[PDB]
């Protein structure tokens, strides 16, 4: 009675914990600036299924999308997914011009 | 023959308040309590009975009355009592005023009288205080009436001296399961116990003795522990 | 995925026998092991402890007294030189073996026992990078 | 309609129950498939503690 | 040094060497069964000083039983390495043999000329140390029972063989009335407090911005001021 | 990591 | 009828406050060492800011006296402070529930040796001199409470107890500190919850509890 499958928790990248509990686009947006279409490009230009959670994904993908992503110049990706003195000044003016007016 | 569930490391229950209105829980309220802020000049101040003689007498009230110490015992026993480490009790300050103010079972009070007292001014002006986290608000203040903010099933008992002796544990474990506790405790100093009495059910006394209102909650409370396997 | 309790507390006894008469290299390799088979089938913690054994402070002295029957009555039914994996009395008797270990004298080997000792936490243990330690790599580490 | 407490809970299995199923004509016999083999046998009108 | 301690700076990598010496080394000499004799003496001392335990030295009191009456299909799982040492019918079992006798080097350059003497004196002064040993550590170990279960079934096992000695049931009965003391609770180890609420600490009592703040107001206040004097001036 | 100690000053 | 030292014969409760923080100062009068009364005192001795505790042996002093338990009559009040002075406490003390009344009236003690009411029959807070077994009863069992020592079951250690073996309890008055201050004086230790308590709560908890079995 012997089968035999195919994980990790979280694992970071640029600097960003990438959660371990969300889909593809999702991890992808939650990476610190990019958004949904840059996350459907990215995964695009992976070939990964952008519905599978941070289960999938296995090293060699993973190596390979964080170099493509590291290297938009070398991926061509679109570049739509990218990125008081003078009060006092005024109050002091206030204060002659008011004591001119309310005095003289 | 019975397996254990899944895990069992240790794992906190989560805190109780008002939000919550289903699973039983045990709400201690502190009645009556001598507490205002007042100003001299150029500063507010808490009244205390010990210390504001001068201007207490001029406002009229009396020295035996204005006491808050009263509830900073009472209010540190409870919090400290053991069953909010098994976290199933929270704590509702009825003013003298009228103004409702819940305690949260995360905070932790500041034990000397003085700063207990910079707290309860602070608390009576801005409405509430955050913690080291400053992500959710320790000490509220709401609205009349505590039925209103009271558990759905649950009982109304006031702890006063003329009213039978019944055994804490007894009537406790008397009550049925769904069936949360509210107690009304007097805590001012010495006078009528006949203030909540459109809000109870019973009466209810545990001693033939008279007692300190923190001595009482303490009672009490060991008695709830005692039912409830702590 | 396919694995008996009765199973998998089996490899865990034999192991546990096997430990008691262990080197320790084997040990470092084994006690890792016995914590992804516990940590993947949950089950075994029955095996590892009975609760109904602890002493409970609030209940009768009727309750202690069924419990010093239970306790004088008890007597360990796990078999050895039964082979049969599903029939073996495995699931049913406690790792005293694990407590000596507990009791074992190096400090590295009495902190991964504590790790059965303590609550669990965490879920993976890499026994292929808890494996390479042989006399002489222990011999170099102690000197680093 | 009762999503709360288990309408009836059902024991007398052995080990990593992960089969049921139940009987047509009669609807109060549910058999289950224990993972130790020994198939039980169930009516749930009675006590069902342990299976028929 | 100070043994008794967990971990020492060089007690600990000796521990472990002679551990490695008790363990990887082949048994085909009575000059090596004799070296593993004496380290067997040396951690018997380590341990009434520092009170822990050893499988591998419970091991090799296994393997030395067995080698000295090897002579099979009791446990053919021990992997021994000499079946021509055996003792047969011949000891004396004489008191007045061969002690422990320590006499190390002069043990060593002898041993070749072995005689069935020293081979009982070895073997006595081997379970002398074991049974020192069981006295001092095995009955508080919890596992006690299934960890001397084997030597119990070598122990009947040589009773039955020789029935001469004493010792050995003397070791028989010191066990058995151990192992009725004891109980041998099931394991209750997983038991732990349960984790209380999380506390907290409340709060009470820029410069640039805050000066901003203030002269701004100041500033909105005059111009509502001034507005409000020169429309009723001008009125 | 709070435990009948009271609390901290300024 | 009011216990007291002087009676070493019945069945009775002790309750002893360890190495409670009372010490006094003066200035041009006196004062109580309160750590937060004042900190560059404090550090001008040098001794640490986080031993003056007088409120902690005040609310724990206002539970036990106001117990049951206490005008019942069937305890005495035991203190060693942090300096090494016992002191005692009559079953007939009316405390001012105030902290500051508090710290006058220890001041005073403290100068006075002393306490006498204005009826002024017999004293009322004894100074007095270690050890402590010298004014223990007879036949006293003697728990000190240890926040890692097994839990146990506050009835049916009153039921253990003798019929006419009194009971002394020992609770550390000081906030933090390990618990090895009464090992020659107590027979032996225990746990009160699982959970690490509060000095008040737990003379609390355990005053009840004997209140229960002496059906009080």
């Amino acid at each position: 009675s012997l089968v035999v499958q195919e994980f990790q928790h979280i694992l970071r990248l640029l600097n960003t914990n990438v959660d371990g509990n969300i889909k593809i686009v999702y991890a992808l947006t939650t990476i610190k600036g990019v958004g949904r279409r840059y996350s459907n490009l990215v995964c695009k230009k992976a070939d990964v299924d952008l519905h599978k959670r941070a289960g999938e994904l296995t090293q060699e993908e993973l190596e390979r999308i964080v170099q493509i992503m590291q290297n938009p110049t070398h991926y061509k990706i679109p570049a739509w997914f990218l990125n008081h003195t003078l009060a006092n000044n005024v109050e002091s003016k206030l204060r002659d011009d008011l004591e001119r007016l309310k005095k003289i | 023959q019975k397996a254990l569930p899944a895990s069992l490391v240790p794992q906190a229950p989560p805190v109780l308040t008002s939000k919550d209105k289903i699973t039983k829980r045990m709400i201690v309220v502190l009645a009556m309590a001598s507490l205002e802020t007042h100003k001299i000049s150029d500063k507010y101040v808490l009244l205390n009975c010990d210390d504001h003689q001068g201007l207490l007498k001029k406002m009229g009230r009396d020295i035996s009355e204005a006491r808050p110490d009263i509830t900073h015992q009472c209010l540190l026993t409870l919090l400290d009592s053991p069953i909010n480490k098994a976290g199933k009790l929270q704590v509702y300050i009825q003013t003298s005023r009228g103004i409702l103010i819940e305690v949260n079972p995360t905070v932790r009070i500041p034990r000397t009288f003085k700063r207990f007292s910079g707290l309860m001014v602070q608390l009576l002006h801005k409405l509430s205080i955050r913690s080291v986290n400053s992500e959710e608000k320790l000490l509220k203040v709401i609205k009349n009436p505590i039925t209103d903010h009271l558990p759905t099933k649950c009982r109304k008992v006031t702890l006063s001296f003329d009213a039978p002796v019944i055994r804490v544990q007894d009537y406790i474990e008397k009550l049925d399961d769904d069936e949360s506790i509210c107690v009304f405790v007097g805590a001012m100093a010495r006078g009528k116990d006949n203030f909540a009495d459109e809000y109870v059910d019973e009466k209810v006394g545990l001693s033939n003795y008279p007692l300190s209102a923190s001595v009482a909650c303490s009672k009490f409370c060991h008695g709830a522990e005692d039912a409830w396997n702590i | 995925t396919h694995l008996s309790a009765h199973l998998v507390a089996s490899f865990i006894k034999k192991l546990a026998r096997l430990t008691l008469e262990s080197p320790p290299s084997a040990i470092v390799t084994v006690i890792p092991f016995i914590y992804n088979l516990i940590r993947k089938h949950p089950n075994c913690m029955i095996m590892l402890h009975n609760p109904a054994f602890i002493s409970n402070p609030f209940q009768t002295p009727d309750q202690v007294a069924n419990l010093k029957t239970l306790k004088e009555n008890y007597v360990d039914p796990f078999d050895v030189h039964e082979s049969d994996p599903e029939l073996t009395h495995a699931l049913d008797s406690s790792l005293w073996e694990l407590a000596s270990l507990m009791e074992h004298y190096h400090p590295n080997v009495a902190t991964l026992a504590k790790i059965f000792a303590q609550p669990f936490k965490k879920l993976s243990y890499n026994m292929e990078d808890f494996l390479d330690w042989n006399y002489d790599s222990l011999l170099n580490a102690e000197s680093s | 309609s009762n999503a709360y407490e288990p309408q009836l809970e059902l024991t007398g299995a052995t080990d990593y129950v992960r089969t049921l199923s139940f009987i047509p004509a009669a609807p109060h016999l549910v058999a289950t498939g224990s993972y130790d083999g020994l198939i039980r046998l169930y009516d749930t009108r009675s006590s069902g503690s342990t299976p028929i | 040094f100070s043994t008794s301690d967990q971990y020492h700076l060089v007690i600990t990598p000796a521990l472990i060497l002679m551990s490695q010496f008790l363990e990887q080394i082949k048994f085909n000499s009575l000059k090596r069964i004799a070296f593993g004799a004496v380290l067997v003496r040396i951690v018997s001392q380590y341990q009434r000083i520092s009170k822990r335990y050893i499988p591998e030295v419970v091991y090799f009191f296994q393997k030395i039983l067995l080698t000295f009456i090897v002579e099979p299909l009791d446990f053919e799982n021990i992997r021994l390495d000499s079946y021509e040492l055996g003792l047969p019918l011949d000891v004396d079992f004489t008191k007045k043999r061969s002690t422990i006798i320590p006499l190390h080097t002069l043990s060593t350059m002898d041993t070749e000329a072995h005689p069935v003497d020293q081979c009982v004196s070895v073997l006595l002064n081997v379970m002398e140390s074991l049974d020192a040993t069981i006295s001092t550590v095995w009955k508080s170990l919890p596992a006690f029972n299934e960890i001397i279960l084997p030597i119990q079934q070598l122990l009947s096992a040589y009773t039955s063989k020789y029935s001469d000695f004493e010792k050995p049931r003397n070791i028989l009965n010191k066990v058995e009335k151990l192992t009725k003391f004891t109980e041998h609770i099931p394991l209750a180890l997983q038991n732990h407090k349960p984790v209380s609420i999380p506390t907290h600490a409340p709060k009470y009592e820029d410069r640039t911005r805050s000066e901003i703040n203030k002269m701004k107001a100041q500033l909105k206040k005059e111009r509502k001021f001034t507005m409000k004097e020169i429309r009723k001036d001008a009125k | 990591t709070d435990r009948f100690k009271g609390d901290d000053d300024i």
